[PDB]
């Protein structure tokens, strides 16, 4: 799912087309502008929290059970502004980065910490090595999508 | 838009004054002389941001001025145009400005 | 290359109006005749009502128009000012220095009121 | 959440068989229609920078006091919800610039400035200085910068305060200047071009700043620091 | 066209006067010269009420 | 089955719609006045968000504005109390009670 | 992240076209704006209020002045107001 | 015995504005080509701004006869540049006047010459003072007994505005200045 | 309702009234009436 | 239209200044310096122009009014108004009175309370 199902529906055209109105009788019209977007690759990093200050801190998911934290990953995107306007700026490319959002993140996934880790890592860490995942963390409450 | 100002000018009135004179000598029609002075400051237009590159510094006192229908009219006393070869130092110069 | 540059405008100037010459009926020699005579014109107070007693406060108005000057027309570009300084930022003008016709194409500079 | 979702518990979207009904909410407040709105682009804009909801929860209620008085009827509803953000992180102890608030907004920084002086009137409420060793977080961790930097920033900025070292200049721009000083003595050495754009700040903003805490340069670094870098062979700019 | 009043207005004011038991009605079912039904409204004093 | 692919593609799909539907909105603003095209502003973190965290707690599924009544009680709380009481729920399946 | 210009790219923008040419205009002697009628009013019949503000340079309050002297009103079923010239 | 324990050092006003009325209905366009020192954009600001070279002040001369006279010295100088203005006028052969004049802003200047502490002063006067460091470099004063706003900097130099009697500046004044003496660095 | 009666009489602000007046008069005992709009708002908690 | 309403807007505007006389054609287009307007544009706005105008009157060579058939009077806002009752042949707008009679703020204050109102 984090890896070709976030990326098949972006693949096809999110995109859309914009035309400026034409507003007549106001000296030279011409053509009105005209603007369009364009995505490339969705990009996924570590899972991070914010505290009050602002700052970047690791998600530990041990850490968001006593505090009642929600177990996601900041999901971001490549966007890339390529308007035409048909105008005499014609062929410009434009790269900008906007935040989006999270995205639930599973445990014992690909890109979490806790995944390759062994028993005298786990164990350092105040984490059950016995115990795996297949399971959210969403407030701290343990929830899972059953089939 | 077409400048008007120009027309009444050093270039402007000295070819008004020799098309007048054939009109009273029976030889154009009146209704000549307007395409031919419409024409004229159609030319004009151009070669003034295609054969002008050179420029010049001007630095004077600021005396009376009016503006009055988007015209900046200045009237200048003792202003040295600062020109790296002429150089011409005039009592008072009046600068007529426009949009 | 002044004196060189005014003979290309005026050359552009009468080879471009020939043809309306033809659609008159005009003959070819009224256009020479037209150029020759043309290039030869070139070379205290009480009282809340009265206010005559804070007169002789403005200048003469007639030292402006006795043909003294020298009328330069052109286009401005940004006017700013500041208490006594006064920027300008002029382009495209003829200037007309006692007779000598000159032309530029900026002109920037500075003057105080 | 979202939209709304209320009332009508049997709507359940019902469409028959094709989906064709549905209908909206009007006018269900008309007075009130200026104050939803709101509500929705406060919690908006606190969540692009992720902040805490104590702080959105004490946001909205300070438009509550000021909307119920009406006495500042005639100003755009997103210049009044940018400003009282201010006001609310002030309370908590990390108050935020006004730079940051000007990014997500479409309110500028003249326009915030003359509304904040018209809400404390109104509501009366005291305010405080800001400070300098609160701002040494979200700015030391965006450069990956360790803890020992980090607390060594935070030594040099509060003691020039107290010596009076740069008078005049904001905290904002004389925090700048101490992290470009502590980085340099470190292994991770920053250029000004790169400090200042995360902060806001212009190139010859930190320069003028720099100049002035340049001969107190060993003297504010703290006694439990690594120096790396001699302060002899320290570049001047 | 005599009081220059309203099509909104003038008709709230006959019906205040209708509704009282002041004036009657008399509708009236012809064909006018465009060929159309045309329908008229006579408004009169009428005493009897 | 419905496992964690095509469940998790239809909510990361149906709140994609929405974004680019919030974006719209605030495009047709920019032929009326005629500034400059913001995207950082028109772009929502938190409505995307909501959705996905209010369906996976309260064992809600769907848009709750139109699709909710034919999907409820997916999403449960995992049991904790023997080793074998947790891998049961986790490998638990479910049916749409005809 | 992002980049904080201590205001915003889509507003000093419109600042520097608005300070170009404002719409706070002078008027004076009900001329100009009658002889710019008949170069509209040759092609349609009627037209549109707010197509008129786009092509003259008046606010809707002195507009009314001039639309109610040598013209009427009328909703053309299509409730939106619609000025056209006077038969009479 | 004085009324503060130091005083000393009396402010120095630079700007005195004052409107005054004409009584009658001029028209604007005319107004701009007879004169000779006078800017009249209508796509900006109708208004005939009329400067000379005696006073050092400005003429704002609005629609139905108001003129704003700034860039006065003295309360002296602004009545006598105000009645500059009427006379040129009246030459042009319009029926100008002198009606409702009276005292609008005296903007003034002072500097104690050293400085002070500007975090003390704005928590003890909070409901008088509001500093800001980030928004612009001066703590602004407002005391509501003589209605005069005072602009505390960084340096002690202390611009005063807001005033209509030049009794006001020098009373403000004397009231604040030992005040600030008590917060030195 | 009354202050409208106490002035002018008019006629569009006494037929609204009178169809409002009935609406409340009608949802308040008997709720659940099909083709009739209902006092539901933007809540969602059933009403009793 | 256009220049329809620029011809009725003219021959009223200058009535109003100090002129009571009856207008032609050549003498608006004399004034208002429009003469060069061609021969095939002012005889078509003679004989069809001001001739299909369904309220146009008149008097022999010239042409007279059309929203005031009245002579000007002092004490005729009375006596016109009550014509209209004892006659039954309308009333007239308010929009009238104050374009005919120039300052009607004046008469129909000193008359009293002889002068109902409408609200429209």
């Amino acid at each position: 799912f984090i890896q070709m199902s976030v990326q098949r529906i972006v693949e096809d055209a999110p995109p859309i087309d914009l035309q400026a109105e034409a507003q007549h009788a106001s000296g030279e019209v011409e053509e009105p502008p005209r603007y369009l977007l364009k995505f490339e690759q969705i990009y996924l990093s570590k899972p991070t929290h914010w505290e009050r200050d602002g700052a970047p801190s690791p998600m530990m998911p041990n850490e968001a059970r006593l505090r009642n934290l929600t177990y996601s990953a900041p999901l971001y995107v490549d966007i890339t502004k390529t308007v035409i306007k048909e105008g005499e700026e014609q062929l410009q490319t434009q790269h900008q980065k906007t935040f989006i959002g999270k995205i639930p993140i599973m445990l014992r996934s690909t890109y979490c910490l806790l995944n390759g880790l062994t028993d005298r890592d786990l164990c350092e860490l105040n984490e059950c090595p016995l115990d795996p995942g297949g399971y959210f963390i969403i407030n701290g409450s343990e929830k899972v999508l059953i089939a | 838009m077409a400048y008007q100002l120009y027309r009444n000018t050093t270039l402007g009135n000295s070819l008004q004054e020799s098309l007048d004179e054939l009109i009273q000598s029976q030889q154009i029609t009146p209704q000549l002389a307007l395409q031919v002075l419409l024409q004229f400051d159609k030319a004009i237009n151009a070669a003034l941001a295609q054969r002008v590159r050179n420029r010049v510094n001007f630095r004077g006192s600021l005396n009376t001025y009016r503006f009055c229908d988007n015209v900046w009219t200045f009237v200048l006393n003792d202003v040295e145009f600062r020109e790296v070869t002429e150089l011409i130092k005039v009592d008072k110069v009046k600068i007529v400005a426009c949009d | 290359t002044v004196p060189k540059l005014y003979r290309s405008v005026i050359e552009d100037v009468i080879n471009d109006v020939r043809d309306i010459f033809l659609d008159d009926g005009v003959d070819e020699q009224v256009l020479m005749e037209l150029k020759t005579l043309w290039e030869n014109k070139l070379m205290g107070q009480v009282e809340e009502e009265p206010l005559n007693s804070e007169d002789d406060v403005s200048d003469e108005e007639g030292q402006e128009l006795f043909d003294t000057e020298n009328v330069v027309v052109c286009q401005y570009d940004k006017i700013h000012r500041s208490k006594n300084k006064w920027k300008f930022h002029l382009k495209d003008g003829i200037m007309n220095l006692n007779g000598r016709d000159y032309i530029f194409s900026k002109a920037i500079g500075d003057a105080e009121w | 959440l979202s939209t709304m979702i209320g009332k009508g518990t049997g709507a359940a979207s019902f469409d028959e068989f094709g989906n064709s009904k549905y209908q909206n909410r009007r006018t269900m407040s008309s007075s009130d229609r200026a104050m939803m709105n709101a509500f929705k682009e406060i919690t908006t804009m606190a969540d692009r920078i992720n902040l805490p909801r104590n702080i959105v929860d004490r946001t909205n209620n300070l438009f509550k006091q000021v909307y119920e008085q009406k006495s500042l009827k005639g100003r755009a509803n997103d210049a009044i919800a940018s400003a009282c953000l201010y006001i609310a992180c002030r309370q908590e102890g990390v108050p935020r610039t006004f730079k940051e608030i000007c990014a997500v907004s479409r309110i500028s920084k003249k326009e915030i400035g003359r509304c904040f002086k018209l809400i404390l009137k109104a509501l009366e409420t005291s305010v405080d200085l800001i400070t300098t060793g609160d701002f040494m977080s979200r700015f030391c961790s965006n450069l990956c910068l360790p803890k020992q930097v980090q607390m060594a920033a935070t030594h040099i900025a509060r003691k020039a305060v107290e010596l009076d070292l740069v008078p005049g200049r904001s905290p904002i721009s004389v925090a700048a200047a101490a992290i470009y000083m502590a980085s340099q003595a470190s292994a991770e050495k920053r250029t000004q071009k790169e400090i200042g754009d995360i902060a806001g700040v212009a190139d010859v903003t930190i320069r003028q700043s720099y100049r002035l805490i340049y001969p107190r340069a060993p003297d504010l670094f703290p006694t439990d620091f690594k120096f790396d870098t001699p302060v002899d062979k320290l570049p001047q700019l | 066209e005599l009081l220059k009043f309203d099509r909104k207005q003038l008709r709230s004011v006959l019906n205040n006067l209708k509704g009282d038991k002041f004036i009657k009605c008399r509708m009236r079912v012809e064909t006018a010269a465009d060929g159309k039904t045309t329908r008229h409204n006579y408004y009169f004093i009428n005493y009897r009420t | 089955l419905d496992l964690a692919g095509p469940l998790l593609a239809f909510l990361f799909r149906g709140m994609f719609k929405n974004l680019l539907k919030e974006v719209r909105i605030y495009a047709q603003k920019f032929i009326d006045r005629g500034k400059d095209f913001n995207l950082e502003l028109a772009i929502k973190t938190r409505i995307i968000s909501d959705g996905l965290k209010y369906s996976l707690a309260t064992g809600n599924w769907g848009d709750q504005k139109k699709a909710h009544q034919a999907r409820a009680g997916v999403s449960q709380v995992l049991n904790r109390l023997t080793f074998a009481s947790t891998l049961s729920h986790l490998r638990r399946l479910n049916s749409p009670i005809g | 992240t992002n980049y904080k210009p201590v205001a915003n790219h889509q507003y000093n923008i419109e600042y520097e076209r608005k300070k170009k040419e404002d719409g706070k205009r002078a008027r004076a002697d009900k001329q100009h704006v009658l002889d710019m009628l008949f170069s509209a009013f040759e092609k349609h019949q009627y037209y549109n209020l707010k197509d008129l503000v786009d092509i003259t340079k008046q606010p809707v309050v002195y507009l009314k002045e001039i639309l109610k002297e040598i013209g009427v009103q009328n909703v053309k079923g299509i409730h939106k107001n619609t000025w056209e010239l006077k038969p009479e | 015995t004085p009324a503060s324990e130091s005083s000393g050092i009396v402010p120095q006003l630079q700007n005195i504005v004052s409107t005054v009325n004409l009584g009658c209905k001029l028209d604007l366009k005319t107004i701009a080509l007879r004169a000779r020192n006078a800017e009249y954009n209508p796509k900006r600001f109708a208004a005939v701004i009329m400067r000379i070279r005696e006073p050092r002040t400005t003429a704002l001369i609005f629609s139905s006869g108001k003129m704003v006279c700034t860039g006065a010295k003295s309360e002296e100088q602004s009545r006598l540049a105000a009645r500059k203005y009427a006379r040129v006028v009246q030459k042009l052969g319009f029926p100008a006047k002198f009606l409702d004049f009276k005292i609008q802003n005296m903007v003034g200047s002072c500097d104690v010459k050293f400085p002070i502490r500007l975090e003390g002063l704005v928590l003890t006067h909070q409901q008088f003072s509001s500093y800001e460091p980030e928004l612009f470099p001066g703590l602004i004063y407002r005391m509501i007994k003589p209605r005069i706003v005072l602009l505390i900097f960084v340096s002690g130099k202390v611009v005063l505005t807001g005033a209509k009697v030049r009794a006001e500046i020098y009373e403000a004044f004397e009231n604040i200045y030992p005040i600030l003496k008590g917060f030195r660095k | 309702l009354r202050r409208n009666e106490q002035n002018g009489a008019a006629a569009h602000v006494i037929a609204e009234d009178v169809k409002l007046l009935q609406f409340h008069v009608a949802t308040m005992v008997d709720n659940e009436l099909p083709g009739l709009p209902r006092a539901m708002q933007k809540s969602g908690r059933p009403l009793k | 239209f256009g220049v329809l309403a620029k011809i009725v807007n003219y021959m009223k505007t200058r009535h109003q200044r100090g002129d009571t006389h009856p207008l032609t054609l050549d003498e608006i287009l004399d004034e208002t310096q429009h003469l060069d307007i061609g021969l095939k544009q002012k005889q078509w706005l003679m004989t069809e122009a001001l001739v299909n105008n369904p309220k146009i009157e008149v008097i022999d060579g010239k042409y007279a009014f059309k929203p005031k058939y009245n002579v000007r009077d002092k004490k005729a806002l009375l006596r016109l108004l009550d014509q209209h009752d004892q006659r039954g042949l309308g009333g007239i707008l308010l929009e009238d009175i104050e374009e005919a009679l120039p300052n009607s703020q004046k008469a129909v204050k000193a008359l009293g309370d002889q002068i109902l109102f409408v609200n429209r």
